[PDB]
């Protein structure tokens, strides 16, 4: 709401914030960061029309109008990120990965994912709308529901040698397991 | 009075008329015979479509019996000139200009139901006054069914031989032969 | 002037109309002479009846004096490639095409009244101009009338000679006439 | 232009149409002359004031000077079939068409105002064309016309004879000839 | 078009079209010729009232050149029937079944401005047929026209051969002279 | 289309067309023939001023060609009756039952701009049928006439005689000539 | 269809119509043929600005290809009498009442497009009846002619005499030829 | 009936028709025949969009068959005068008027559908009544024809000998040759 | 209210629960569990169209959209009850005439029930909306009401042998008295 | 919100302002300011239109709205600040130098900036929207942020004598650490 954006004016420019029991709020030291989403839209929509203008600027303009001047000046500077590249997403799921391997190297469980599965993850686990906010989902239900069953009976609760692989014809992720 | 169909929003209720609610599905309705406004409208949604999702294949259906060619082409022109593969599913009778635009959809996209009857036709038109004037109108006229029956073998693939004899007189073509003479890919399966 | 009424939702009350709340329900209403203009927004109630719940079965009231053929055929194609079993039942009155769009139904789901009065004739239309686009025209408007009673016999059953003999000329069919013909049903009113 | 009332409901203060009140209350309109659309416009109130009380029983105002036939036939069927008793109360003038929906109503719930003035006719109907097509097409004109008969005698109770005499003619009935011929239970005065 | 007024509440401000506005005050304005869908409105507006509150008094603006007599007696049988006491006003013109609605407000709350008239006629009508049809058409003129004076007697209370004799053609009252005839019981100078 | 214009306000702002914005201030538009529809506007509008402050003085803004003499009445009955002095301003043309309504405000308020142009004439009416009829309706137009001659002298103070003898034919009093005529006080250059 | 447009005010976001945004800023647009109902409608924008800014000046685009008389002389006088400037731009065309007006716009303010076109011609009236009743308007229609020209004069500068021999027979002037006449001060091509 | 379309925004979703969301990216529509009335929406969304952002180029699409001539050059004059340069798209055809104002677009933004049609021709304006009357009329259709051959030499490039051969008779150039004859740069295929 | 999810998003995410006092509470070993019962309003609403017969069977979209999108998110599986069978209800009624039995043990009177008996209970006691709810009262009213009147009075006073039968034309319950 | 400016009433006419429990504060020899941008985003705002109309006016009239005439009777004089000039602007960016050159002394070192470095900066960071706030970040980015790093680790961690100038072929600044 604006009454929370007119707190924050003062937050920058005198570092103080007053509460109702007059206690001075001193935290010039705390970093102040946020997150917005309103100029995304802009950037990967294109302009309606037959001849597409220029959209580089469309999206400082939005900003412009959303946040008060006050409020954008005192401002430090502005961070724009930019879309993941299609090397870099494949990078995040061998981070989840390693996650998921050092947790489970320590009970004594090797994990050896296949390259072919950690691409269909990538896929079904990005999405460009939400990111890849999914992808933590969707390792759960994948990975950690049946591995997870088997870990207290069977016998993946010691030997480990577990090897995922993912078949062409339905396209589906196959599980090992061995003692 | 036109339906106000309700949407389920995570954000909360909207109202939106039943013509609007099938915008979002990227479903056009095309009726009425073609008008300089009614194309305009068309070609508006088109445009937004697009911005949209330039991958989704839109769809467009046909009901018209057909009017006026020079608004038509605003229309076709336009679902060349977009990115989206714009489906025509002819719904009822399609006329020359009504039967134009569904041959222009995509390849591979375009369909007619079991029941739909299209005809094609020339161009009609008429003109009167001086001599010398009905001369240029007349040749006009005469260069308009040249660049719809070159467009159309084009589209629809058959030679140029074939669409400028039958098309001299009025002929209707039922949806199975439709098949038969390219002008539709085939009719939905269900 | 169409009434409003108040549907008291979990969210809260919303306010429409009274034929939007009916088409909430997946209950389409077809009244007057049938068009090009209102086809269309009967066809419109069925696709988007259809994306939001096709396990359901959608309804629809015939109250029509007649119209025109390519007009009702529109919303006789669409009950076919869609899955909800369109319900037909016959209030007041029928007619050529309100018969057929009547008995185009999912057999056992069309119903109809008891004093509901039916009408079904061949179809009527005329062109007039030069004899070599007559024949063309008279030509075509009877394979339509064959296709009209072939697929009126396919949803009633009767033989296609018996169908096309009662349909020559103007035939009335009531309530329980219809009943014995196998055009519809009886409406449960237990 | 219609005016506009606000309901105090407990939420809170809501905006409805003079109509959309008054339907709000089981409360139905029959104005202007019978038509598919404005008789379709009353089937719609009367099945959603089904589903919301049907033990509650829906009230009808008839006032219309009369219409098409076939189309007025579609609110006599709904109002049977509704369970809701559909009281019907004659205000200013009923034609042929809105006395057959007024005998229609649930027996001992049809009314009729002190001046009200009742008519019944028979159906009126005309064809062009072929010798033979007005042979068939008349046909349908006597079944529909002696079909009213019987519904009409299912509710008012006269013998048949009776009223295809009457029908035959132009029959002016005012409101207390109304009752006597059995066409209404009583006029609405108190209660 | 309808310009739109402020309604200030506690709860807060609500905005109304000048109809509504006055509606809510149980202000009603009879405005042109009498009718079917006209009548409605009127009719539903003073069942609204009723309900609302029916100890109040409602008033009745009539503006009117004339118009049907079944649609007026649906207004006139309303106003009697309802417990409320509807006042009525003579606002420009009164014509016949314009200034018998003013008549038939209740004793006592009947009003007429300064410069206003009123004029009463018979009822006026025709057909066209066959002699036989034409007999019953013409019987019904008598009886209402009989109905009609002997309710503008009523009210007024004159002898019934004196709104026979004098209602045979127009007459004129001016506001005055409506006083002196007993349509109304005095003029609107003030209250 | 009318425009809209946004109202200020310390609670919130209020969204309201240019003729309910212009109401909100006391200023009623008479654009147009007169008529039995439009006078009931100009007549709510009054009463709803009244009601909002009964001290304040309306104005009336008459840009009328005329029409309708009987319809007119009902708003210089209203303008009278109601305590607050309805001022009146001529914008443009005046005619036969717009003047009455200009010339009818309260002393002192009557104004004209410089270039509005007003127009004054004997009522015109004319109906067809039995002598006996024509007589009586011819009677009325004339007693409506004397009257207004009589209540146009009270507001002008004219004697009747003179504003009987300039009202048998049209005469087109220009602003100066009203002022001097006693239509209007005085002129709005300078006011 | 009329667009609308989105304002980004201080307190949020605000819809507004493509003439309502425009209005805010004191942009009014004379469109049509003049009549009484929009002529009414121009002096409400008028004088609904002056009383926000009496400081700023008002504009006004005249597009109109000429009407009534009466209806246009009430648009002059407002523009005169309120405070503020009204601005005259002439787009795309100028009647003889659209020339009137853009003309009188204040001193240093009239503008008129480098390919708009203007014309003034003599008012055009006709009566039919009896020759008494046409004397009375002849001289009227005479009458207005004089106050146009007298009052065309002191805007544009010309001779009374000047504009009365022109004014006899229509004539185009087109926007450089308009300045040379008086009627605007300059050329809109760049300020 | 126009669709209306969403737009998601921080605050919550706005709801516009199909030709304001468009307006919106800077995307006028010109259908129909050009009368003082379209027109006047045309210029107002151009002054609009000049304030919104005036670097960002305008898109006119021109689907009309051609209209009044005096209209034309509201939108004309208002295309040069704003400093966005305005781009004009031939769809489905482009008469005189259209014509006119399809290159009157800034030079490299004038562009045309590979199917679209230019047609090009003198005014049809005609004029009746006296000899002398006539001649002045006449000698004003002159300029204008004159004018805008003038004007379609300067952004078409041909000499004014050429204009007026082409447009003394009536003649329809087609998408490709529009490009030869200069009116436009090249088709619209890329972008 | 709308501020009353955010509390539970917040446990779910980060798991740990501030107090105003200070007091830092853990849900990493409590677990949590919610019960809703939305949609069966919607399948037990009537119909509006004539024939009345529409049924819904849809009831899982209902409560999507309730609740929020986050809150989704949050929940890995959501569980659902299907409806009871007319069988199964016949063990629950045995289950409140056990507990009647216990109770008349200590004055030495016993309770005989019929098949048929627990037919007219099971069908009296449940309701679609309410399920086995109406149980209690209806086993109360039916067998504990009489039970009582003729236990403060009449042969049931001593001797016990109580006997319960229903009569077949009018399916009413009549209990026979035995001293 | 808007009543809260009725405290200020008899603050600035009675000179006092009771407290809950009675006590009477005294404003006499207390300076009351006040700081609002009501009418900036009215005088920016780009009037549509052919002929351009002059906005100043503006400016005092949402003043108006927003305070009372009560209000503003009372205070002493309403003082328009206008927006900062190029003029203003060097002079501004010799202040931002001065501020920067007393946190350098504290750790010892010095700063020289040339006087063709100051022009380049404050045409860099010249916005009459945002006044001065700008050149903060025109000098953080620019001056700032190449100490920091030199400032923690490097040269210039004891001695500084740092020297800013700008070559005019590379149009960028040049910084020479001397240690």
């Amino acid at each position: 709401h604006p009454d929370v954006f007119n707190i924050l004016l003062q937050v920058m420019d005198n570092g103080t914030l007053t509460d109702n029991n007059g206690r001075k709020a001193d935290f010039r030291n705390v970093v102040l960061v946020m997150t917005t989403n309103a100029g995304v839209r802009e950037t990967e929509r294109k302009s309606i029309g037959l001849i597409h203008q220029d959209n580089s600027t469309d999206a400082m303009e939005e900003i412009k109008k959303i946040f008060t001047p006050e409020f954008r000046n005192r401002l430090d500077n502005i961070i724009w990120f930019d879309h993941l590249s299609t090397d870099v997403i494949h990078q995040v799921v061998d981070k989840f990965i390693v996650e998921l391997q050092v947790q489970l190297d320590q009970k004594g469980v090797s994990l050896e994912v296949s390259q072919e599965a950690r691409n269909w993850l990538a896929e079904k686990g990005y999405d460009r709308a939400m990111g890849a906010r999914p992808m933590a989902r969707v390792i759960q239900d994948n990975l950690k529901k049946p591995l997870a069953n088997e870990l207290l009976f069977g016998s993946l609760v010691d030997g480990g040698q577990v090897t995922v692989a993912l078949d062409k014809e339905k396209n589906e992720l196959t599980y090992g397991f061995q003692s | 009075l036109v339906p106000m169909v309700i949407e389920q929003t995570s954000r909360g209720e909207r109202s939106f008329d039943i013509y609007s609610r099938l915008l979002k599905e990227r479903v056009i309705f095309l009726t009425g015979q073609v008008e300089d406004h009614m194309a305009n409208l068309i070609v508006a949604q088109m445009l937004f479509l697009e911005a949209e999702n330039p991958e989704k294949d839109i769809y467009l259906y046909i009901n018209s019996p057909g009017g006026v060619i020079t608004a038509g082409m605003s229309i076709y022109d336009t679902m060349q000139f977009i990115k989206p593969d714009v489906s025509t599913i002819c719904m009822g009778q399609a006329a020359s200009m009504g039967a134009f635009l569904l041959t222009a959809g995509a390849k591979g996209k375009r369909f007619c139901l079991p029941n739909s009857r299209v005809m094609i036709h020339q161009p009609l038109g008429g003109y009167q006054g001086q001599a010398t004037d009905i001369e240029i109108h007349a040749r006009e006229i005469l260069k308009v069914k040249g660049r719809m029956n070159e467009l159309m073998a084009l589209h629809t693939g058959q030679s140029l031989e074939q669409i400028e004899r039958d098309t001299e007189r009025d002929r209707f073509l039922s949806a199975p032969e439709a098949v038969e003479y390219g002008l539709v890919d085939s009719i939905l399966t269900h």
